[PDB]
């Protein structure tokens, strides 16, 4: 709010302020448009399915253990393990001396609107496959899915019906290392929270920058009315107007472009759910460092975070070619 | 480039569904993008199996996959309903009997044997 | 006051930022301290001898109500020339001291004592400080300090080492070295008495005729305060948002009992950003913390105005209690009330909704509010309801082990992209 | 450097810089984040081995 930030409540300052012309109807529009982008961009990376899929009771898959990424039906909130870990390590006197006009809007999606969201995608693709993507969801057991998944990538699919329970076995043990792993690390999530850091001080700097002079007598636009008479204090006064109004437009600015940071990393991430987790990828490096064969999705605060499962060559003998 | 000069394998790029044509439209300040695609349509639920034991030994399908319709074992392709017998040239042997877990019992029609036995006698 | 802010006569669906709401004060209050004497103002001003520019005299004020208006009736000057401070509103601040200096100069040199100044006087005799803060008066004094026959009482110096650091007298006489003679001896050839004595005689005119000069030095800052205005105090008003004055330094905020451990030198307390935050009352020894008014955003849900012609209006990030207490008369920034608390009220974690009723339905998001709730003009004849959006509808999926679907036809679909591709060409 | 372009190292005009506020501190940390992501943007393009 620029007539409470620049002026306290006084009546000079908003006369002077109103003689300054239109610089504030310009800034109240950027932001809004902004904060309009940031509601929008989450509704491209999640709301991808038609309906909210629902995974059956009976949690036999042939041997893969999923029970690390479904929903739990014990905790006041139903997110998988992994959910609570990554939300249990992003963390969001000062707030409350923001009495200056600067306030924050909550967001229109909240967090279990996301983990249904979530949940909804994880049981499409691990209980239909790639086939939900182009219309309705068609049914196939999971061993004979990742049977697919092999033959994709030029393997044989008699690999996998041979090597079942070792593939099942590496998989698990695989996926339960992912919280050890997060949780041990202390740097694991950190371009999440440099989100959250880089937004935090940039109001400290505007709040605290309301104490500087600019080349007046005080700070202070009650002390500089009560000593000095409006002829000067008109000229007093007009000495911090520009001032904040310098310092209020930089913000905005540097804003601007943030904005755009974001947006691009969100359009990479819907483009990677669109193709990693929704089908099956041939792009080199894309959905990780291998031979993709599946990508499970996760929800952070203010973030995405996909599991990438990969096919990687092992012990290797050389022998003669023709 | 990819959509109108080619066909694209990319997942959800050139529309909803299997990429077939796309064609370009120029408006003030733009383009317009026309994607045809190819979209699956009525669907019916049969029983299925990985592998088919025959004499003693494991035949995988080789493009397809194993069918039934509640009497009879079928080989069909993925995206479309297409029944067909099941053959020694629709399938390929890989193993013996005893590995696969929900391996079935049929027989496998050997196209050679009747048309070079009838004759040969 | 949409219309009025989108600068046109007709709006379309949405939700608006119109303005901010405001509680406005109910009464103003003063607290100076209780002082009743009045200042030695007519010694300075009314003497019958002025001392001497090197010995220029350091007269001390407080303890006593000082009114500035009355001096102008002490003497006949024209000018009172005022640094720090304007002259008009002297009478409306609380000093902690006040210093009085007097001397005679001539009319010459009347212009060297001001911040920043050298010269002959203004180097050796009198030093204003660069930073100064007070006034200062010069005026005519030729038919009381010239004689026909001449004026010796009024001495300067006019040779010394170094030039003095401001508000420091010298008084010493002793002979100037001004050359390679030792300068020994009492007086001789490069060996000069630093003072000199002026000639006011009534044959000079102006410019060389004697001027009398009374400096006035304050100091504006936080300390108690002993001098103060002609001001009178009243009660102390605690918990309502009122206007109040404690010892010159106005504001505008609701008083609080408050558990700061102050000291006894300290009065104010401050905060980040340079504001006040705490004041100790001047007549007794208390401590008060300050906070602000009321303040909220608040924002208009319409449909199209060709639609309807109804409204309903957020106070964005106020707990419902509190909305009446905003919304009384004559107490509300803004001047529409009509809403009020008139039934519909509902408790958003946006904010309070007032003019839209909650349903337990759940359709598509049309005009979003946040946090989940979404509102729409639609039936229950035709009213404005606040819901919550609803992601889809639920669908369980079939799994078996042995069982596989596969599609038996095909469709053939064809869909449209738009992308922008270029801008226009500007020159200015 | 602020203090050195803006103010030829002259003392009235340090003073009255940093009377004017923080703005260049401001200015000192939008580079040096310039300068990072530079030395990160050749990190991704060749160390890929
Ligand atoms: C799937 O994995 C989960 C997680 O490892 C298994 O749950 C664990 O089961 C063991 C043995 O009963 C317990 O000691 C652990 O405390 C369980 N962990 C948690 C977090 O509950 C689960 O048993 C696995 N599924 C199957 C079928 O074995
Ligand atoms: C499953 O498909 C087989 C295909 O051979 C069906 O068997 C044929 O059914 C038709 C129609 O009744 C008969 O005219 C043929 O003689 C049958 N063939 C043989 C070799 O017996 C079978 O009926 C289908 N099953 C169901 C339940 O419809
Ligand atoms: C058909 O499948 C059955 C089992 O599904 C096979 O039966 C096994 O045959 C072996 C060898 O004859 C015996 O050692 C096992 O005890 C049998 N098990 C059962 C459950 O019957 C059978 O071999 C398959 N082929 C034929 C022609 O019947
Ligand atoms: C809005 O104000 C009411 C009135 O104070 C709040 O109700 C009380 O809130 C406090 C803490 O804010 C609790 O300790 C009391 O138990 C509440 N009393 C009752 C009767 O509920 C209410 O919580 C406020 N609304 C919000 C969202 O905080
Ligand atoms: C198909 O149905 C279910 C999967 O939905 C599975 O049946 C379970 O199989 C496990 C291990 O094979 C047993 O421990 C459970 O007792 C079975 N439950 C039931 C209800 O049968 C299995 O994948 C398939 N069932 C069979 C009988 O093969
Ligand atoms: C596949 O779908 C098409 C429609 O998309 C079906 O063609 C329709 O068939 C009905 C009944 O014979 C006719 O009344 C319509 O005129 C046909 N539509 C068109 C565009 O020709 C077709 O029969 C379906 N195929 C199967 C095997 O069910
Ligand atoms: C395989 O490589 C090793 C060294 O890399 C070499 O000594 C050996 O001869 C190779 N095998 C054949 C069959 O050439
Ligand atoms: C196909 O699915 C339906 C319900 O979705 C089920 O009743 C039916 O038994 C299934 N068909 C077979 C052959 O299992
Ligand atoms: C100055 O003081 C004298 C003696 O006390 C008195 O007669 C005279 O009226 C005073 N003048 C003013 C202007 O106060
Ligand atoms: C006296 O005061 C002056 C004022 O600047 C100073 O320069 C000097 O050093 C002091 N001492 C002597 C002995 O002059
Ligand atoms: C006058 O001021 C003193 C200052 O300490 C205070 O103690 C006293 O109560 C005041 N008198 C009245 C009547 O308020
Ligand atoms: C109002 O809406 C109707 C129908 O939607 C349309 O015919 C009419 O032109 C509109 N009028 C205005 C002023 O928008
Ligand atoms: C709507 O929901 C509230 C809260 O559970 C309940 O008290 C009320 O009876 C419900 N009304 C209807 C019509 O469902």
């Amino acid at each position: 709010d620029c007539t409470m930030y620049i002026c306290g409540d006084s009546t000079e300052c908003s006369n002077l302020l109103l003689q300054y012309g239109s610089f504030c109807t310009q800034l109240k529009r950027a932001l809004t448009g902004i904060a309009v982008e940031q509601d929008k961009n989450t509704q491209e990376v999640f709301a991808q399915v038609k309906q909210i899929y629902k995974t059956p009771p009976i949690k036999y898959f042939g041997g893969f253990n999923f029970s690390q990424i479904l929903p739990d039906p014990s905790k006041p909130s139903k997110r998988s393990p992994i959910e609570d870990l990554l939300f249990n390590k992003v963390t969001l006197l000062i707030c409350a001396q923001k009495f200056n006009g600067l306030t924050v809007l909550p967001p229109l999606l909240t967090d279990e609107m996301i983990a249904q969201y979530t949940s909804a995608l994880l049981a499409g693709t691990i209980t239909s496959g790639w086939t939900f993507g182009a219309g309705p969801a068609l049914q196939i057991p999971f061993p004979m899915q990742m049977a697919y998944r092999f033959n994709g990538i030029g393997v044989t699919q008699n690999v996998l019906y041979e090597n079942q329970k070792l593939i099942a076995n590496q998989f698990n043990s695989a996926i339960g290392k992912i919280q050890d792993s997060l949780s041990s690390t202390p740097s694991a999530l950190g371009k999440l929270q440099d989100v959250v850091n880089h937004n935090a001080q940039a109001l400290n700097t505007l709040v605290k920058q309301l104490s500087s002079k600019f080349g007046a007598i005080s700070s202070v636009l009650n002390d500089i009315l009560s000593r000095l008479d409006p002829p000067e204090a008109e000229v007093q006064i007009d000495r911090l107007i520009t001032g904040r109004l310098q310092s209020l437009q930089t913000y905005v600015t540097q804003q601007l472009i943030r904005a755009a940071e974001i947006r691009a990393s969100a359009n990479l991430a819907a483009t990677k759910m669109s193709e990693c987790v929704l089908g099956q990828s041939k792009r080199v490096d894309f959905c990780g460092k291998g031979y993709h064969l599946m990508s499970f999705p996760q929800s952070a605060p203010h973030g995405v975070v996909f599991l990438h499962v990969t096919y990687v060559p092992a012990q290797e003998k050389n022998f003669t070619t023709a | 480039s990819e959509c109108v000069l080619g066909q694209s394998k990319r997942v959800d790029f050139c529309g909803k569904g299997y990429h077939l044509m796309s064609f370009p439209q120029s408006a003030p300040h733009g383009v317009v993008f026309l994607h045809v695609t190819y979209v699956p349509a009525q669907e019916k639920n049969f029983t299925t199996a990985p592998a088919i034991c025959h004499d003693g030994k494991a035949h995988f399908p080789r493009e397809g996959v194993f069918v039934s319709n509640g009497t009879h074992w079928f080989v069909t392709q993925r995206n479309f309903y297409e029944p067909q017998i099941i053959t020694t040239d629709n399938t390929f042997v890989s193993g013996n009997c005893d590995v696969v877990i929900g391996i079935v019992n049929n027989t496998v029609y050997d196209p050679l044997q009747p048309e070079l036995d009838s004759f040969k006698e | 006051e949409t219309k009025c802010t989108l600068k046109s006569f007709t709006v379309e669906k949405g939700i608006y930022q119109t303005s901010n709401f405001r509680v406005q004060p109910t009464e103003s209050i003063v607290r100076f301290p209780n002082i009743t004497n009045l200042c030695p103002f007519d010694e300075v001003f009314n003497a019958t001898r002025f001392a001497s520019v090197y010995a220029w005299n350091r007269k001390r004020i407080s303890n006593c109500v000082a009114d500035y208006s009355v001096l102008y009736n002490f003497a006949p000057f024209f000018a009172f020339k005022c640094y720090g401070v304007s002259p008009t509103k002297l009478n409306d601040l609380c000093f902690t001291n006040v210093y009085a200096d007097s001397f005679v100069i001539r009319g010459n040199e009347v212009s060297q004592i001001a911040p920043g100044q050298t010269g002959n006087i203004a180097d050796y005799n009198y030093k204003l400080p660069d930073d100064f803060t007070g006034c200062v008066i010069a005026w005519n004094s030729n038919k009381l300090d010239s004689k026909v026959g001449g004026n010796y009482n009024y001495l300067y110096r006019l040779f010394r080492k170094s030039n003095l650091k401001p508000f420091e007298r010298d008084i010493s006489t002793e002979i100037y070295q001004a050359g390679n003679k030792p300068c020994n001896g009492v007086a001789g050839f490069n060996c000069y008495f630093p003072l000199r004595s002026y000639g006011f005689r009534p044959t000079y005119g102006v410019g060389h005729q004697p001027y009398r000069v009374v400096v006035l030095s304050f100091e504006l800052l936080h300390a108690p305060a002993t001098v103060c205005g002609p001001k009178k105090s009243t009660n102390l008003v605690k918990n309502k948002c009122v206007n109040f004055n404690f010892n010159g330094l106005t504001g505008t905020g609701v008083l609080t009992e408050s558990n700061k451990k102050f000291l006894p030198f300290q009065q104010f307390g401050r905060d980040i950003a340079d504001t006040t935050d705490a004041v100790r009352d001047p007549q007794t020894l208390e401590i008060l913390d300050i906070t602000p008014c009321s303040f909220g955003g608040v924002s208009v849900i319409t449909p199209g105005t060709n639609t309807s012609n109804q409204v309903a209006v957020l106070y964005q990030g106020v707990n419902c209690t509190e909305v009446p207490v905003a919304i009384h008369a004559d107490q509300l920034t803004p001047t529409w009330r009509v809403y009020s608390t008139g039934s519909n009220v509902f408790q958003t974690r946006a904010g309070c909704l007032i003019g839209a009723e909650y349903v337990n339905n759940s359709y598509e998001c049309d005009i979003p509010i946040g946090a989940g709730i979404c509102a729409s003009y639609q039936t229950q004849s035709q009213s404005i309801i606040a819901y919550t959006m609803s992601l889809g509808a639920e669908n369980s999926v079939a799994y078996s082990n042995n069982s596989i679907a596969i599609p038996t036809n095909f469709t053939i679909s064809v869909t449209t992209e738009i992308l922008p591709v270029s801008m226009t060409k500007t020159s200015v």
